[PDB]
C-alpha cells in the first residue's frame, strides 16, 4: 500500500529441514562388484 | 509445473487508520516486581550478618554487601537449592569519586536451575582489596583480570593478576574518572632508534567537548511508584 | 500450590524422555559387518563428497568483472561526502553547526560568521575522511540537505594530505555528483 | 553479528528509558536478528571448517554472505555497520520489494546449506578433527559461564531467546538443539541446526509482518519525520534538540542480555539523568569462552587447538572491547 | 586452569615486617636474572647498568608509612617482575626504559616559552 | 554464462576489433544494446542474453586500451 | 584519605609538580534562566601558558599538548571533590559560588 | 512444513529441455537449485526505482490531532522510582505487616509504631523475637517453604522431538532438538 | 560412624549432560545425605535463624517424596529439580553450606554497616 | 600481486569479501600469503594500537623488496572512530610508510579493489632499470 508488506495470502512455504536423501547401491552390490572385477581383472592376467 | 508468481505484483492488504494502545512499559513487570521483593527479603532473613540491603528494579533483583560479606554472600546463593546461581556471567566496577569508596564492584549470577538473574554490588576503594571470587566461579578469572587493569582494584584471592588489556607497563588505569580519555602518551617510529618509541601526547586536533552545551533544565521527573502495595508500611489509620 | 515446597520449580523440571537411554553395544549395530566394511575400504562418503562439489563445476560462476561491472548499490548507500547547492546556485548550507555535534567521530570541522551581503554562510568547513566513519548522521541532521553522501567509493588517495576535504573540495564534489545524488534523493526521500 | 549488537545496547537503553518499540519495528528487529544470525554462522562455521582444512565450503557459503549484505545495504546504506538498530526502534522503514527479496533468497537457502553438510557432517576426516575434541562438561560449562552453543553442547537446554524473550522472539515457533557429548563435532550440529531454526523464523518474520510505525511515536526520543520537520514547528525544535543536545535518560542502571550468535552478550549502562551513559560495560560472549581455553586446551596436540578456536567463535573485537 | 610461569597469588599482606622479606626477597630475583635480562632483550649496555637501574627503583618507595599503601605497591611490584621473565614485553620497551635520558635559567625558559 | 556457446556468440556479433579489446581489458567477450556515452566518452551496454547471470547484465567500454580506471 | 593514593594512580607526576586544579560550581547562564547545571560541583584544570592551543599550518585545526583540556569532573557534595583533590595531592583552589540575595517580588508593587 | 521442495519452485536459475533431463539424471539430489537468482525476478524494479509511494506511518491514539495529550502517554517521565530496601524497612514490614495487611494501631497509638521503625532497627534481632507464624506467613512461602528464585519467563519449558517432527539429524546423531511445549 | 557415599560416578551410562554419569544408587544415597542434613542442621544452627527453617521445610519435603516413590522418574517429576544425580550434588552442597553457615554466624547482628555516603547515586537515596 | 593477511579488525572482513566468489581477487592474481617471505603487499585492515605497534614494524621490516603498503579503512588511515582513544595509533603511516590510502568504514570490496587497481597502474609506471641507464 505506503508501505512494504506481505501479500495477503502470504507467501508459499520454503524448504528448511534436512534434504540430504542417500544414494547409490548397497554396500553389499559394491562388494560384489568389487570381487567380480578381481576375479576378471585375474582372468585376464592369467590368461596373457 | 506452473510458472512462478511474480511477488512484486500480487496483492497486498488495505490498512485505513492503525489503533495501537498506549501503555506504561513498565506495568507487565509488575508480577516479576513482588516475586523478587520476596526472594530478595528471604536472602536477607537468611543472612541478616551480610546482607546491607536489597533493591529490586523491574526484573532486576540487586543484592548490597560489603566487600567482608562477599563470599558468603556468593556462596550462598551458589549451593542454596532455592536459589542456584551456578554461573556467573559479569565482573565490574564504576567509579564515583564523590563516594568516599569510589569503585563499585558489581557481580551478575545466572541461575539455569531457575531461570533466574541476580546482581552482587559491592564498594571498594583505591587501596581496600577485594575477596576474589575465583575460587568459587572460575569464570572470573579474566573478568578480575580486566577490572585491575581498568580500575585497580586490589582483588585478593586471585591466582593470577596481571594487565589482560592494556599494553604491558602502561601506566595508570583508564576507566577512572580522572583519566583522560585520550591519555597521556602516543607512540611514533623513531628513524634513528631503529624502533617505535613513546612519547607524550600531543594531538594535532584536540578533542572539541561539545558537553558544555547540556541542558539547562531538569528533563526527567521524580518517576513514578510501583512498589507492590504488600511491601509499604501501613498508614496508622485516624480514631474516632 | 506451587512446588515451593521441594525447592523445585516449573523451570528445574526436566521434559519427558530427558533421560539417555542405554548406548547401543556391538552386537545391536543394524549394518552387517561386510557392509560397514565396504563403506569403510572404499571411502563411501568421501567418494559423494567429490561428486557433490563436482556437480558444482558445471553451474554459473559469481564472479563479476570489476571494474567493468558493478555490484548493486541503493538510494540510502553511504559513501563520499559532498555540499549540495539549491538549483539558483546559493550553497545549501546556512552554518549551522548541527552535522558537526552529531558527528561521533568529530569529523567535522566548521567556522562562520556573517557574509559579506548579510547571509549567513560557512568560511571553513573541512571533513577529515580519515576520521569520518562514514555513518550518515551529518546527512541525517542537516535541516536543508546541504551535506549528503554520493554513492562514490572509488576516490582513493595516495597521499593522506588528499583525504583532508576543505570546503572547496566538498563543493567540488557537489557539483560533479549533483546528478546522482537526486537519483537518490527522490527514490529515498518518502522514507527518511 | 553486527545488527544483534546494537541490539543488545537498543534494548538496555529503552530499558532506561521505560519505552517500548512498536509492533513492526521489533519484528524487522527479529528479521534482522536472524539474518545476522545465519550472516554470523556462515562466518564462524565456515571459517572454522577452512582452519581444519576444508577450503570450498568456505567460498559457496561466502556467497550467501554477498547476498544477506545486500539486504543489509538495502535498508541502511551500509554492508558492514548499519546504525540500523537503535534506541527505540530502526532508523527507517524497510524500502519497497525488500521482503520480496528476503523471501526469493529464502526458497532457494536450504538447498546452500545442504551442500555445506554434503562435504562436511558426514566426512569421516570431519568427525576425526572434531569428534572428542575440546570436550566440556556441563559442570565447567557453568563455572566458567560458558553460553550460546558452548554450553548446549554440553548438554544444557539454554537459550536467551526463551529466558527473556525480546523483540518479537516470543511471536514466531522456532525449536532448539542441544548437544551431549560436549565436544566440537557437538557444536558443529547445533550450529548446522541454528541455521535451518534461522530460515523457519525469516519464513515467518516475512508472513507475519505488520503495518505500522517503525520507532516509538515520541519524538523526544525519535527524529520527526523530514517533511514533518520542515513543516511543523514542533518538529523543527525536537529534530534540533536530538540531534545536539541528545535524549535525557532517566537515571539508574540496567544489565540487558540476549541470544548473541556468538553466546550471551550483555551490557552493563550506568544513566545518571544525563544525556550521556555513566557507564557501559559489555560482557563478550569471545572474552568468557578464552579464559576457559586454559580449561579445555589442556590434554591436546597443536592441530587440536586449531579446531577449539573455531568451535569458540573467537572474533577478537569482542574479546578486546 | 593453571597460571602461568613465575606467578604468585596475590595477597594482602597486614604486617610491615613480613612485607620487607617479600621485598627484599624479589630484589635479587630481579638482580639474578640481570644478564639473562640482557641477552634475551639484546641489551645494548653491560648487565652492570641493568643490576644499577633496578636498586635505584626500589628506594624510590622506601619511606611509605601506611599499610595500604605497602600492598599495592608491592602487588604492582610483582607484576612487572612476571612480565619482564617471560618474555612479555618487547625489546622496544626494555631498550626505552633504560634510554631514558639541569633546569635551564629562568631567562632561559622565558626566552624559548617556558611552561 | 561459461559455456564456450556463449563466449562464440558475443564474438560473432561485435566483431574482432572490438572483441579483441575485450580479449584485452575485459577478459571476457560480450556483446550488448548500447545505451549512452559519457562525458568522457565510456559506452554503456545492455545485455539481453537470456543467460548472464544476475549482477552482469550491464557493463561499461572505458575509452583507453592498455588501462582502465 | 590521608595516605598518598596519588602513588598507585600511574597518573604523571607532572599533574602534582605543575598543574593546578579548580574545585568550582558553574554559575547560572545569563542567556537561560534554568537553574539544574548548578548544583553539582566540578574540578576543571588549569590552562598552560603556552601550548594550550595553537593553529594547525596545514588545515588550520586546534593543536594542543594539554592532556587535560577536555577532563571535567562531576561530584554531588562539595567535601567529595575536596576529599577526592585531597587524595591525589592535587594542587587545587577552591571557587566559592556567589549566592543570590532575596528579594520578595508581588504583583501589586509596579503601583504601590 | 519445510519439506523438500521441487526445484522449479524456487526462484533461482534452471535448464529447460534437453539438458534438464541430463541434469536430473546426473545429480544426486535433482531438487537443489543452482543459487544464480532470476535475472527477471530478483531485484527486477531496483530500491530506486520502485512504485510504492511510501506514506509515513501513524497510529491514532499517539499521532492524532485529539484525544492525544502528551502527559497521557509520556513514558519516558512514569519511570519506575528506585527504592532500597534496608533491614530496617525489612523490620518494619515485617513487625508491622505491609499496606495491603496492616498490623499496626489506630490514630496516635499507630503513628507511635510506625515511628518505631523510623530509624535504626537490625532485622537479626526482629526475627529473634517475633510469631514463628509471621516468617511462615510473610518471610517464608506456603507455610514455611523457602522462597525459590523467581523465573524471568514462566512460559519458558522444553520438550523431546523426533526426526519425523523436527527433521533434523536422525536418533544416531548426538544432539537432540528441544520444542515449547 | 564411617558411612562413605558416591556424589558422581565416574563411569557408567550417560544422563544426557557431558560429565554427569548415572549414579548406581540413587535412591539410598539421598535419603542417607537427607537424614544427614536433618541431624547435622540442628548440631550446628540455632532455631531462631530463617535459614535452619528453609532446609528444614524442603529437606524434610525431599526425603518423603524419595521414601514414597520408588520409580526414578516419580521422583524427579515431584521435586521437580532435574534428574536424580544431580539432587545429590544438590543435597551434598545443601550439606556443605551448613558447615560453612555454622562458622559464619550468619544470624547475627550486620557486621558492617554502610557508611552514611554508600548507597547513593548522584546526589539521591537509593 | 600477493598481499600479506594482516588483517586486524572489521576491516577484514571486506578484505575476506573481495575474495569471495562474487569479486575473486585470485581471478587478477592476487593470492593471500600468510608470511613475509612470500608477500609483498602489507595491507593494514582494521586498527592498529599501541600494543599491537611494535609487531607491525617487525613484520614490515621482514617482507623482502620491492614492498608496497596499503592502508584500508579510518583506523589504519587516520584512527577513525578510534582517534581520541588512549590506545590507539592515530594513522599507521606513524608506524610504517604507506603508499596508498582506502577510504572507508569499512570501505566496500570494490573500494579496496580501486585501491590494488590503482597501485598496480603506479607500479607499471615504475622505472627501476632505466633509471640507472639515465639518471644515475
Ligand atoms: C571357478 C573358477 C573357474 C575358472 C575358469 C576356467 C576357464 O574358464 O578356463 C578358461 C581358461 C582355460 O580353459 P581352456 O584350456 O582354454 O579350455 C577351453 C575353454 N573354452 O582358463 C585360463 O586360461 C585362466 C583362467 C583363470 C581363472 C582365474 C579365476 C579368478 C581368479 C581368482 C578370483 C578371486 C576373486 C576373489
Ligand atoms: C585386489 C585384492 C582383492 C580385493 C578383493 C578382496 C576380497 C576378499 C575379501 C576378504 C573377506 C571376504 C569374505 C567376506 C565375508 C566373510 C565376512 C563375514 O561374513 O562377516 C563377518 C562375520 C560376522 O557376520 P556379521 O556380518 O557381523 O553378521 C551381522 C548380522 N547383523 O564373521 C563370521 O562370523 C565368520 C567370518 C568368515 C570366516 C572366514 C573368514
Ligand atoms: C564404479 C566406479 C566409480 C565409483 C568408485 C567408488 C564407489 C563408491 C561407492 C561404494 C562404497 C559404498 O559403501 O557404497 C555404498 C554407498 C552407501 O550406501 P548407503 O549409504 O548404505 O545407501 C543407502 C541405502 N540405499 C542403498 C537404499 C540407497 O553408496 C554410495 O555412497 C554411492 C556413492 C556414489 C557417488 C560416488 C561415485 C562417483 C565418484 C566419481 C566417479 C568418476
Ligand atoms: C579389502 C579391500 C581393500 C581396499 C583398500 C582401500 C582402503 C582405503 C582406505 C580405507 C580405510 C579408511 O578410510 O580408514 C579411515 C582412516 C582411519 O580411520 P580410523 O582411525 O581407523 O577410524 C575409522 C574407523 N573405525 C571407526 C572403525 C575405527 O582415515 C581416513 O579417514 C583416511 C581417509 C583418506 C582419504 C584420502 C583421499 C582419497 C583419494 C582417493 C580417491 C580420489
Ligand atoms: C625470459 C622471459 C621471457 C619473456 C617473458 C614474458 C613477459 C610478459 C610480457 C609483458 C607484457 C606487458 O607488460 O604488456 C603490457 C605493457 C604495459 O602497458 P602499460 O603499462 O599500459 O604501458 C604501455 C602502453 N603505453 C606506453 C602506450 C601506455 O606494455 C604494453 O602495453 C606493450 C605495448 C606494445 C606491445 C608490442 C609487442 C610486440 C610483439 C611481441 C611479441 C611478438
Ligand atoms: S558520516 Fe558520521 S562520522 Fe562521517 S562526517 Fe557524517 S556524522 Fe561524522
Ligand atoms: S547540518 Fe547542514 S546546514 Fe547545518 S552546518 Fe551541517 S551542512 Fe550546514
Ligand atoms: S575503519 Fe571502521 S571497519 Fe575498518 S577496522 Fe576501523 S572501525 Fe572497523
Amino acid at each position: 500500500a505506503t508501505q512494504d508488506l506481505p501479500p495477503i495470502s502470504g507467501y508459499a512455504p520454503i524448504q528448511w529441514k534436512r534434504n540430504l536423501p542417500s544414494r547409490g547401491f548397497r554396500p553389499v552390490i559394491w562388494f560384489l562388484g568389487l570381487c567380480t572385477a578381481t576375479g576378471y581383472g585375474f582372468y585376464q592376467i592369467s590368461l596373457a | 509445473e506452473e510458472p512462478l508468481p511474480v511477488l512484486r505484483d500480487l496483492p497486498r492488504p488495505e490498512y485505513g487508520e492503525l489503533h495501537a494502545p498506549v501503555y506504561n512499559p513498565a506495568e507487565k513487570y509488575k508480577e516479576q516486581i513482588e516475586e523478587l521483593h520476596k526472594f530478595g527479603r528471604y536472602i536477607m532473613g537468611c543472612l541478616p550478618k551480610f546482607v546491607q540491603q536489597f533493591s529490586v528494579w523491574k526484573d532486576e533483583l540487586v543484592i548490597y554487601v560489603a566487600p567482608s560479606a562477599l563470599t558468603q554472600v556468593a556462596t550462598f546463593l551458589k549451593d542454596h537449592t532455592s536459589a542456584q546461581f551456578k554461573a556467573c556471567m559479569d565482573v565490574t566496577a564504576a567509579d564515583y569519586p564523590t563516594r568516599t569508596n569510589r569503585f563499585d564492584v558489581v557481580y551478575n549470577l545466572l541461575s539455569v536451575r531457575h531461570n533466574s538473574r541476580i546482581r552482587i554490588k559491592t564498594y571498594a576503594s583505591e587501596v581496600s582489596p577485594v575477596p576474589s571470587v575465583v575460587p568459587l566461579f572460575q569464570g572470573a578469572n579474566w573478568f578480575e583480570r580486566e577490572t585491575y587493569d581498568l580500575f585497580g582494584i586490589f582483588f585478593e584471592g586471585h591466582p593470577d593478576l596481571r594487565r589482560i588489556m592494556t599494553d604491558y607497563g602502561f601506566q595508570g588505569h583508564p576507566l577512572r574518572k580522572d583519566f583522560p580519555t585520550t591519555g597521556y602518551t602516543e607512540v611514533r617510529y623513531d628513524a634513528e632508534k631503529r624502533r617505535v618509541v613513546y612519547e607524550p601526547l600531543e594531538l594535532t586536533q584536540a578533542w572539541r567537548n561539545f558537553t558544555v552545551g547540556s541542558s539547562v533544565w531538569e528533563q526527567v521527573g521524580d518517576g513514578k511508584d510501583f512498589t507492590p502495595e504488600s511491601f509499604k508500611l501501613p498508614t496508622p489509620a485516624p480514631d474516632p | 500450590p506451587t512446588l515451593a515446597l521441594t525447592s523445585g520449580s516449573i523451570q528445574g523440571t526436566h521434559p519427558e524422555g530427558f533421560r539417555l537411554p542405554r548406548p547401543k553395544t556391538w552386537e545391536e549395530s543394524s549394518e552387517s559387518a561386510l557392509s560397514k566394511a565396504t563403506k569403510w575400504y572404499l571411502l563411501s562418503e568421501i567418494f559423494r563428497g567429490l561428486y557433490i562439489t563436482l556437480e558444482m563445476y558445471f553451474r554459473a560462476p559469481y564472479t563479476i568483472y570489476y571494474p567493468f561491472e558493478k555490484g548493486p548499490v541503493s538510494p540510502r548507500f553511504r559513501g563520499e561526502h559532498a555540499l549540495r547547492r539549491y538549483p539558483s546556485g546559493e550553497e545549501r548550507c546556512i552554518a549551522c553547526k548541527l552535522c558537526e555535534a552529531v558527528c561521533p567521530a568529530q569529523a567535522i570541522t566548521i567556522e562562520a560568521e556573517e557574509r559579506i551581503d548579510g547571509s549567513r554562510r560557512t568560511y571553513k568547513y573541512d571533513i577529515d575522511m580519515t576520521k569520518c566513519i562514514y555513518c550518515g548522521y551529518c546527512q541525517e541532521s542537516c535541516p536543508v540537505d546541504a551535506i549528503v553522501e554520493t554513492p562514490n567509493v572509488e576516490y582513493a588517495t595516495e597521499t593522506r594530505e588528499e583525504l583532508l576535504y576543505n570546503k572547496e573540495k566538498l563543493l567540488a564534489n557537489g557539483d560533479k555528483w549533483e546528478q546522482e545524488i537526486q537519483y537518490a534523493l527522490d527514490a529515498d526521500a518518502p522514507y527518511r | 553479528s553486527m545488527m544483534t549488537n546494537e541490539q543488545v545496547f537498543s534494548l538496555a537503553v529503552e530499558k532506561l528509558l521505560n519505552l517500548e518499540v512498536p509492533e513492526r519495528g521489533q519484528y524487522i528487529r527479529t528479521l534482522f536478528g536472524e539474518i545476522t544470525r545465519v550472516l554470523n554462522h556462515l562466518m564462524s562455521v565456515l571459517s572454522h571448517a577452512m582452519d581444519v582444512g576444508a577450503l570450498t565450503p568456505f567460498l559457496w557459503g561466502f556467497e550467501e554472505r554477498e547476498k544477506l549484505m545486500e539486504f543489509y545495504e538495502r535498508v541502511s546504506g551500509a554492508r558492514l555497520h548499519s546504525a540500523y538498530v537503535r534506541p527505540g526502534g530502526v532508523s527507517q522503514d524497510l524500502p519497497a520489494g525488500l521482503l520480496d527479496d528476503i523471501y526469493m533468497w529464502a526458497t532457494q537457502f536450504g538447498d546452500r546449506l545442504d551442500e555445506t553438510e554434503e562435504l562436511l557432517t558426514d566426512s569421516r576426516i570431519w568427525k576425526q578433527r572434531t569428534i572428542g575434541i575440546g570436550e566440556v562438561t556441563a559442570e565447567d560449562a557453568l563455572n566458567y559461564g560458558l553460553s550460546g552453543v558452548m554450553l548446549r553442547g554440553s548438554g544444557v537446554p539454554f537459550d536467551i531467546r526463551k529466558s527473556q524473550p525480546y523483540d518479537a522472539y516470543d511471536k514466531v515457533d522456532f525449536d532448539i538443539a542441544v548437544g551431549t557429548k560436549g565436544d566440537c563435532y557437538d557444536r558443529y550440529l547445533i550450529r548446522m541446526t541454528e541455521f535451518r531454526q534461522s530460515l523457519r523464523i525469516i519464513e515467518q518474520c516475512c508472513n507475519q509482518m505488520p503495518p505500522g510505525p517503525v520507532k516509538v511515536e515520541d519524538f523526544k526520543v525519535a527524529p520527526p519525520p523530514r517533511a514533518l520537520m520542515k513543516e511543523d514547528m514542533e518538529a523543527l525544535i525536537h529534530h534540533f534538540l536530538l540531534y545536539t543536545k541528545g535524549y535525557a535518560v532517566p537515571a539508574g542502571e540496567t544489565y540487558t542480555a540476549i541470544e548473541a550468535p556468538k553466546g550471551e552478550m550483555a551490557v552493563y549502562v550506568v544513566s545518571d539523568g544525563s544525556e550521556r551513559p555513566y557507564r557501559c560495560k559489555i560482557r563478550a560472549p569471545g572474552f568468557a569462552h578464552l579464559g576457559a581455553f586454559d580449561h579445555i586446551a589442556r590434554g591436546h596436540f597443536l592441530p587440536d587447538a586449531v579446531a577449539i578456536i573455531g568451535t569458540m567463535d573467537l572474533v577478537f573485537g569482542e574479546v578486546d572491547r | 586452569t593453571n597460571p602461568t610461569a613465575f606467578a604468585q597469588t596475590t595477597r594482602y599482606v597486614k604486617d610491615s615486617t613480613e612485607m620487607r622479606t617479600l621485598v627484599l626477597n624479589l630484589y635479587r630475583r630481579y638482580l639474578r636474572h640481570s644478564r639473562g635480562f640482557v641477552n634475551n632483550y639484546n641489551l645494548d649496555i653491560p648487565a652492570s647498568q641493568v643490576r644499577t637501574k633496578i636498586r635505584q627503583e626500589f628506594e624510590r618507595q622506601r619511606f611509605v608509612k601506611d599499610l595500604p599503601l605497602k600492598n599495592v605497591l608491592y602487588m604492582k611490584a610483582q607484576m612487572e617482575f612476571q612480565e619482564l621473565v617471560n618474555f612479555w614485553k618487547q625489546q622496544c620497551h626494555v631498550m626505552q626504559y633504560f634510554e631514558s635520558i639541569k633546569g635551564d635559567s629562568f631567562v632561559q625558559k622565558f626566552l624559548k616559552g617556558a611552561q | 554464462s561459461s559455456s564456450i556457446q556463449r563466449t562464440l556468440r558475443n564474438l560473432w556479433k561485435n566483431g574482432f576489433k572490438k572483441s579483441f579489446k575485450q580479449l584485452q581489458g575485459y577478459n571476457d567477450i560480450k556483446s550488448g544494446r548500447l545505451v549512452g556515452t559519457d562525458s568522457f566518452g565510456n559506452k554503456f551496454y545492455e545485455v539481453d542474453d537470456p543467460v548472464e547471470i544476475h549482477m552482469r547484465t550491464r557493463f561499461v567500454e572505458y575509452t583507453g586500451f592498455w588501462r582502465q580506471d | 584519605t590521608d595516605l598518598a593514593k596519588e602513588l598507585v594512580s600511574g597518573a604523571p607526576k607532572e599533574l602534582i609538580t605543575e598543574r593546578v586544579a579548580r574545585i568550582y560550581q558553574e554559575a547560572k547562564a545569563a542567556t537561560q534562566s534554568g537553574q539544574h547545571n548548578t548544583e553539582t560541583w566540578k574540578i576543571d584544570w588549569d590552562i598552560l601558558n603556552k601550548g594550550n592551543r595553537w593553529e594547525n599550518d596545514l588545515m588550520g585545526y586546534q593543536s594542543s599538548s594539554d592532556y587535560m583540556q577536555g577532563t571535567i569532573l562531576k561530584f554531588d557534595t562539595r567535601e567529595g571533590a575536596i576529599r577526592f583533590a585531597k587524595g591525589q595531592g592535587w594542587d587545587y583552589y577552591i571557587q566559592e559560588p556567589k549566592v543570590r540575595r532575596f528579594v520578595k517580588k508581588d504583583y501589586s508593587a509596579n503601583f504601590y | 512444513s519445510g519439506g523438500p521442495v521441487p526445484v522449479f519452485k524456487k526462484y533461482t536459475t534452471g535448464s529447460k529441455g534437453i539438458w534438464e533431463k541430463i541434469r536430473q539424471l546426473l545429480t544426486l539430489v535433482p531438487n537443489r537449485s543452482t543459487g544464480n537468482p532470476l535475472v527477471k525476478n530478483y531485484r527486477v524494479p531496483p530500491p530506486g526505482s520502485q512504485t510504492l509511494k511510501y506514506k509515513d506511518p501513524v497510529t491514532i491514539p499517539a499521532g492524532d490531532i485529539v484525544k492525544n495529550q502528551y502527559y497521557d502517554r509520556d513514558h519516558r517521565r512514569n519511570y519506575p522510582r528506585l527504592v532500597a530496601f534496608d533491614q530496617t524497612k525489612v523490620s518494619g514490614l515485617l513487625t508491622l505487616g505491609s499496606a495491603q495487611n496492616p498490623r499496626i494501631s489506630v490514630g496516635e497509638k499507630g503513628q507511635k509504631e510506625l515511628a518505631v521503625f523510623d530509624q535504626s532497627v537490625s532485622l537479626s534481632s526482629t526475627l529473634a523475637t517475633i510469631d514463628p507464624k509471621v516468617v511462615k506467613s510473610e518471610l517464608l512461602a506456603e507455610g514455611g517453604s523457602p522462597v525459590v528464585a523467581p523465573s524471568l519467563n514462566k512460559k519458558m519449558k522444553f520438550r523431546l522431538t523426533e526426526e519425523s517432527e523436527h527433521g533434523m539429524y536422525p536418533e544416531d546423531y548426538p544432539i537432540r532438538i528441544f520444542a515449547q511445549n | 560412624q564411617a558411612q562413605e557415599i558416591l556424589i558422581k560416578a565416574n563411569k557408567g551410562n550417560p544422563t544426557g549432560l557431558t560429565g554427569l554419569f548415572q549414579h548406581p544408587s540413587p535412591r539410598p544415597t539421598l535419603i542417607t545425605l537427607y537424614k544427614a542434613t536433618l541431624k547435622n542442621l540442628e548440631e550446628k544452627i540455632p532455631k531462631e535463624s530463617v535459614y535452619r527453617t528453609a532446609v528444614e521445610a524442603f529437606t524434610k519435603e525431599r526425603l518423603s517424596i524419595v521414601e514414597n516413590n520408588e520409580i526414578i522418574e516419580d521422583i524427579e517429576k515431584k521435586i521437580g529439580s532435574g534428574l536424580v544425580e544431580e539432587l545429590i550434588v544438590q543435597a551434598n552442597e545443601e550439606y556443605d553450606l551448613i558447615d560453612k553457615m555454622a562458622e559464619w554466624k550468619a544470624w547475627e547482628e550486620l557486621e558492617e554497616k554502610p557508611l552514611d555516603d554508600q548507597w547513593t547515586y548522584f546526589g539521591k537515596k537509593l | 600481486f600477493w598481499p600479506m593477511t594482516f588483517g586486524l579488525a572489521c576491516c577484514a572482513v571486506e578484505m575476506m569479501h573481495v575474495s569471495a566468489p562474487r569479486y575473486d581477487q585470485d581471478r587478477l592474481g592476487i593470492i593471500f600469503r600468510a608470511s613475509p617471505r612470500q608477500s609483498d603487499i602489507m595491507i593494514v585492515a582494521g586498527t592498529v594500537t599501541n600494543k599491537m605497534a611494535p609487531a607491525l614494524r617487525q613484520v614490515y621490516d621482514q617482507m623482502p623488496y620491492p614492498r608496497w603498503v596499503i592502508s584500508m579503512g579510518s583506523c589504519a588511515n587516520g584512527g577513525g572512530y578510534y582517534h581520541y582513544s588512549y590506545s590507539v595509533v592515530r594513522g599507521v603511516d606513524r608506524i610504517v610508510p604507506v603508499d596508498i590510502y582506502v577510504p572507508g568504514c569499512p570501505p566496500t570490496s570494490e573500494a579496496l579493489m580501486y585501491g590494488v587497481f590503482q597501485l598496480q597502474k603506479k607500479m607499471m609506471d615504475g622505472q627501476t632499470h632505466r633509471m640507472w641507464y639515465r639518471s644515475y
